[PDB]
This record gives structure tokens, sequence and C-alpha cells, in this order.
């Protein structure tokens, strides 16, 4: 049922239903980001998604995207759509040798 | 006294575990543990006049219950299952737990019962009442890495928080 | 309803305002944005992950799973969790 994700752009925390459509996701980004769904594109892994399918039909499960380990998703916003660019987070420093 | 102080200290860390269930019944325990994987455990108050706390743990046969004994400032598993010399004593009931948990983690004990009579307690992961503090979820994580917290690149105040709960479960 | 949280390397995070109020230090301060200038991004992302893990599993109805914390960021995120009071 519930499936917890992370929309990341150049990151949004949210939960969704396994039966929710991919178009239903573009409506949630419209609320906060204030951009129309027609000006939106999603990219699970490196693959675009049809707005008619659901999250499960695109490979999202409550076992894969738990709240403690949420599977993340990407977004690409003039004339043409932009490219999907997501910047990783900082690198955790080296382990102190005692904790190694 | 030394007993009275160490006693209240034992319950105070028991409140920090997040897997202490206070006033709970066996039937409430049997239900909350009916679906958990083998090895899941919890600690609750005991319904016997001579016992305070009791371990409720899931096995392949279903949930079962073991009582914890207190005698002259020492915690140990119920002495009616084995000779007392084979039942290690402790100060904090949490240290008792962490010891029997870490033994199974070290594969010094398995889910099958020994045939030479010694105590057999299979414990894996605890069952939490509520999601603990993120702070506490590192105190656990850090303790699974090292027991020399005072040799860490930490502020002294943070280390004193670690020293209050030194266990790995 | 939503809040934006900024890290040291500038990474922006948008979570439910209820998810952010589990942290006590954030609750006192509530524009609808907060800049954390000591907490790097790799730590800032996990605290929000703890926020969901806290809201979803405040009830014991569902079996609470363990929160996975890698030992490398444990030192840092303990200091951050003490900052945010969560
Ligand atoms: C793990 C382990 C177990 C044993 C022997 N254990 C028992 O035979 C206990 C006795 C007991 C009963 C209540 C109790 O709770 P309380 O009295 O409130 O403390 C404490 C102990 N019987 C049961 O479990 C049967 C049962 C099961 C589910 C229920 F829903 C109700 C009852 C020896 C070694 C060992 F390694």
């Amino acid at each position: 049922m519930d499936v917890f994700l992370m929309i990341r752009r150049h990151t949004i925390f949210t939960d969704a239903k396994e039966s929710s459509t991919v178009f239903e996701l573009k409506r949630i980004v419209e609320g906060i980001l204030k951009r129309p769904p027609d000006e939106q594109r999603l990219y699970k892994d490196d693959q675009l998604l049809d707005d008619g399918k659901t999250l499960g039909e695109c490979g999202f499960t409550s076992q894969t995207a738990r709240p403690q380990a949420p599977a993340t998703v990407g977004l690409a916003f003039d004339d043409t759509f932009e490219a999907l660019c997501i910047e990783p987070f900082s690198s955790p420093p080296e382990l102190p040798d005692v904790m190694k | 006294s030394m007993q009275a102080a160490r006693l209240a200290k034992a319950l105070r860390e028991l409140g920090q575990t997040g897997w202490y269930w206070g006033s709970m019944t066996v039937n409430e325990a049997k239900e909350k543990l009916k679906e958990a994987p083998e090895g899941t455990f919890l600690i609750r108050d005991s319904s016997h006049s001579d016992y305070l706390l009791t371990i409720s743990v899931k096995t392949s046969a279903g949930p079962t219950n073991l009582r914890i004994e207190y005698q002259d400032g020492k915690f140990r598993l119920d002495s009616i299952i084995c000779v007392k010399s084979k039942l290690k004593q402790f100060d904090s009931v949490v240290h008792l737990i962490d010891y029997y948990v870490q033994m199974c983690k070290d594969k010094r004990t398995g889910p099958e019962a020994p045939r030479n009579g010694t105590v057999h307690l299979y414990l894996t992961k605890p069952l939490y009442t509520s999601a603990p503090s993120l702070q506490h979820l590192c105190r656990l994580t850090i303790n699974k890495c090292t027991g020399a917290i005072w040799g860490l690149p930490l502020p002294t105040r943070l280390k004193d928080y670690l020293e209050e709960y030194k266990f790995q479960v | 309803m939503y809040v934006k949280l900024i890290s040291s390397d500038g990474h922006e995070f948008i979570v439910k305002r209820e998810h952010a109020l589990t942290s006590g230090t954030i609750k006192a301060m509530l524009t609808n944005e907060v800049n954390f200038r000591e907490i790097p991004s790799h730590v800032l992302s996990k605290v929000c992950m703890y926020f969901t893990y806290k809201v979803r599993y405040t009830n014991s109805s569902t079996e609470i799973p363990e929160f996975p914390i890698a030992p490398e960021i444990a030192l840092e995120l303990l200091m951050a969790a003490n900052f945010l009071d969560c």
C-alpha cells in the first residue's frame, strides 16, 4: 500500500500509495514547486514513466521504498524540457580507527 | 544503599530501551509476538508475586515467556530452568539482555536447543513500543562499533549521554 | 503545510511540516524555511528519513523495523540529532 519516496532535483520527502498513478505524482509537485504537470517529467533510474501507469506498474513496492529507506525519484523541468541532473550529497568522512 | 540506588538505575535504563512494555499480560504478549520472526523479544512486568520483569520471546513454536529473577541486587534468568551457576548474574536487566542477545549474534548459540542441559535463549532483534530517539539510535549504533567512547572526536556532553546507555540493543 | 530545510552545502529538502515538528529545536522556531549551516547534506537527508520513520511508527500497530545507520555518519548525525532535539 504505502510507498515512501524522495523526489530529488538539483529533494522532496513524501509518501504515496502503490495504486497512485504517475500523473498523480506530477500533481503533488505542482502544489509546492508551483509548476504545471504538463511542464513535468519523471525519471525512475534512467527511464521515463507513463502518467497512466501506477507506481507499482513502474516497479515500486512497500518493501523496496520503506520510510526508513525510501526509493528516490528524479525530475526534469523554456521550449524543450530540461535534462535530469541530481547532485549527490556530501561524502561522510573516514571512520575513526577505533570504530573501524 | 548500594542495592537501592543500583535498582532504580536498572529501571531507568529499562525506560531508555524503547522495548520495555511495563504492565503487559501474557495474552497481550502472545498476540503482539504472533507474527514476529523467530527471536524477537520484549520485556514486561511479571504477573508473579516473586518476580518483577519477564521476557516474552517468539520461537518457531510460537511466543513463550521467561521470567527474570532478582536476589540481593543481582538480575538473572529464572533459577527454576537451570542450576544457578549456569545462569549469569547482572546489575542491569538490560545488560542481562544485551549479553544473551550478543551471544546469539556471535553464533555462540543458535535457534536449536543444546542437548547438554545448559540454558538456551534465542534472541535476535527487539520489538519497540515506539520509534526511539534518533540520538538513541546512534548510541546503539556507536556502541556496536566501540566501547571506548571517551577516545572519540566528540564533545564531552555527548559522550556522557553515551555513557548512560552503553548497550548494543 | 510543507517546509524547506537547507544544509551546509546548500542541499534543499522539502518535507511535511508535521514531519519536521518531531525535532524539538525546529518546533520552537515556528518565512517557512530554515537554514542549517553546520549540518552537511549527507546528514541532513537522514534526519528527514528519521522524521518519516518516527511519524509512521509512532503507533506500535505495525511492527517497527530497525533504522539503518551506517557507522561513518553515526558520529556526525548524533551531534545533529542533539541539535534538532529528536
Ligand atoms: C523461553 C523459555 C521458556 C521456558 C519455560 N517457560 C514457560 O513454561 C512459561 C511460563 C510462564 C508463563 C507466563 C509468564 O508471564 P508472567 O507470569 O506474567 O511473568 C512467565 C512464564 N509458559 C509459557 O510461556 C506458555 C504460554 C505461552 C503463551 C501465552 F500467552 C501464555 C503461556 C524455559 C526456558 C526458556 F528458554
